[PDB]
RNA sequence: ACGGAAGGGCACCACCAGGAGUGGAGCCUGCGGCUUAAUUUGACUCAACACGGGGAAACUCACCAGGUCCAGACACAAUAAGGAUUGACAGAUUGAGAGCUCUUUCUUGAUUUUGUGGGUGGUGGUGCAUGGCCGUUCUUAGUUGGUGGAGUGAUUUGUCUGCUUAAUUGCGAUAACGAACGAGACCUUAACCUACUAAAUAGGGUUGCUGGCACUUGCCGGUUGACUCUUCUUAGAGGGACUAUCGGUUUCAAGCCGAUGGAAGUUUGAGGCAAUAACAGGUCUGUGAUGCCCUUAGACGUUCUGGGCCGCACGCGCGCUACACUGACGGAGCCAGCGAGUACAACCUUGGCCGAGAGGUCUGGGUAAUCUUGUGAAACUCCGUCGUGCUGGGGAUAGAGCAUUGUAAUUAUUGCUCUUCAACGAGGAAUUCCUAGUAAGCGCAAGUCAUCAGCUUGCGUUGAUUACGUCCCUGCCCUUUGUACACACC
């Protein structure tokens, strides 16, 4: 409704986000995952990652 | 903020730009619309 | 909640044909996907539904889900005025 | 398309990871071990192994018929390409996920702490 | 459980034999103190201090300085169109083409506004109300129950004088007999295979077509023209190692030590997984994981805009670059491996022109053993210039401009171009890490990333000196002794 209600958020840390909740810190963007490093340890083997060595 | 100074039955010429849609507002040689935000200057 | 009532009846419309709504959590968006209304307009409409009977919903992975109960189908028939033998998703269209 | 093979293989894993998380919520009341997806040509077989099979299906296509429409709007699919079946579980004793749901009920109802174990 | 009590063991998070150095210098960056309107919070001995994947230009963001917004779901009730209330250019207004409203009388037609309940939201409060996960006691050798014995009983032997092992690992001695968990086994990776099974996205030979060359047969090639194959190369599927075979040395037992064969002889190298029992160790600042207390619109929810997280007499902690001649400054020579990479975005980006640089531009190719890419990367090699003088070593402070990424670079973002040319002649007590493709030089790639490595996690080149033992020091495990301790010597 109001005119000014945004910023150029097409880059940096504020615009980027995870899939689960939306944390702006500790973000894995490798291979287009977008799941933060706390939840990645929980969901490693379901995706297919394993601790071989 | 405000209650809008509500008062029904109020109480004139139609719009030049639009069709039979909105009426003009009478002031001391000053005019502006309602729906099309506010786009008048000269008297009509 | 401050929604001109032309837009609110279009949310009941689109719910009744398909029987499912998958609304994103993103507020301050130009318009919703598929349906031609705002995201804040759509979420608050289905938010008001949950209080007065219905609707089966979640808050998971930034995706609000909404699927109507049996009494919820009867409520929507009153406003939109459709009598009986209609769309929803209790029974299939034909072979599916 | 046309996407690299490394990106789609990781994206395949997250697609399933979402599906497994929602069915934990949605099939909490009716029992739920997991999901097994098998992407054949055109169609996709999604086998849900659960204890109460007929309740997961519903009243001759109601629960699963609504759930198939949900998966389409989430991940962008057409009517025909997805088919949600319901099969029985190979025993409860070995399948340790089934005991957690029974234990969750017994604490929520109001049963003994030690004698449940 | 302690012991400023005694025996026997073990570890470069101990020490010997040594190597590199940090503590000294300048500067990068965390933590204090000071500072401040705000200089946002966690963390405190090993187990806080380049840690929160924390490199903040606004977002981030829990903090100030000054403002906007309803995003008050809903139960019922006060005006309920003689409007519930929604919007509103123009200039006073206002950081301001925020109707923010105070100047205004048109819109808008029951969505709501107005009471009392009711919430929803929170990088609000408590890690001493909790759950998960991580840390540490400890990657150490330790822990349990079944019959049988010794005890009225708490309990106890089994789980032990010895000798070995990296290890309660095994031999042997016996009120003890057999068993389980931990370790070992298992799994992943690095080596060996001219024997299988294979490929113009891997490389070689036969040869052709062809380009040049020494002029005899032969040398260097340029084409994915043809034919065929498997040494390198990738990766299936197998074998190879079992201390093998000998020699000494041991109740001549279990092992350990000297040869020989062998690609491999420290568990063949390194990691991955990791017992019972705990600590009131860390996290409510990953969370629609969360108890209840607070906060619930004049908002500690919010939303936009400037400013700070980086203030500077002063301390400690990791770090980078130097204190030059085994060197610096020139050409010439010229070799790796881990990775990574857009089509709905703006990724890696050769080749060609413009430019003393940085970087401009035309074009591609690549969704990736196909194109960047042979990621011809550094240190190095070899001839010249300087030579032991704060010097041509060293690069900090400084000023002007030329580039780039951004809505925005003044509180130098980042790089470049000439000038400015200091501090430091091998570092006091102390003190950390380390037994072989390791140590220490050396760069490269990734992680965060619109733009920013002096950081962390990974890779390959250059490749030592010195033990091959011991409880003297600092702490860990058992046994035997003593206790007026048992939230257990704080
Ligand atoms: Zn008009």
């Amino acid at each position: 409704e109001n005119v000014w209600y945004s910023h150029p958020r097409k880059f940096g840390k504020g615009s980027r986000q995870c899939r689960i909740s939306g944390s702006h810190s500790g973000l894995i963007r490798k291979y287009g995952l977008n799941i933060d490093r706390q939840s990645f340890r929980e969901k490693a083997n379901d995706i297919g990652f394993y601790k071989y060595r | 903020k405000h209650k809008k100074v509500k008062l029904a039955v109020l109480n004139r010429k139609e719009c030049p730009n639009c069709g039979p849609g909105i009426f003009l507002a009478n002031h001391g040689d000053r005019f502006y619309c309602g729906k099309c935000h506010s786009t008048f200057a000269t008297q009509k | 909640m401050l929604i001109p009532k032309e837009d609110r009846k279009k949310i009941y419309q689109h719910l009744f044909q398909e029987g499912v709504l998958v609304a994103k959590k993103d507020f301050n968006q130009p318009k919703h996907e598929e349906i031609d209304t705002k995201n804040l307009f759509v979420i608050k409409a289905l938010q008001s539904l949950t209080s007065k009977g219905f609707v089966k919903t979640q808050f998971s992975w930034q995706y609000y889900y909404y699927t109507l109960t049996e009494e919820g189908v009867v409520y929507l028939r009153e406003y939109l005025n459709l009598p009986e033998h209609i769309f929803p998703a209790t029974y299939l269209a034909g072979q599916s | 398309a046309i996407i690299s093979k490394k990106r789609k293989l990781v994206a395949d894993g997250v697609f399933y990871a979402e599906l497994n998380e929602f069915f934990t919520r949605e099939l909490a009341e009716e029992g739920y071990s997991g999901v097994e997806v098998r992407v054949t040509p055109t169609k996709t077989e999604i086998i849900i192994r659960a204890t109460k099979v007929q309740d997961v299906v519903g009243e001759n296509g109601r629960r699963i018929n609504e759930l198939t429409l949900l998966i389409e709007k989430r991940f962008k699919y057409k009517r025909g390409t997805i088919a949600l079946y319901a099969e029985r579980v190979h025993d409860r004793g070995l399948s340790a996920v089934a005991q957690a749901e029974s234990m969750k009920f017994k604490l929520l109802n109001g049963l003994a702490i030690r004698r449940a174990a």
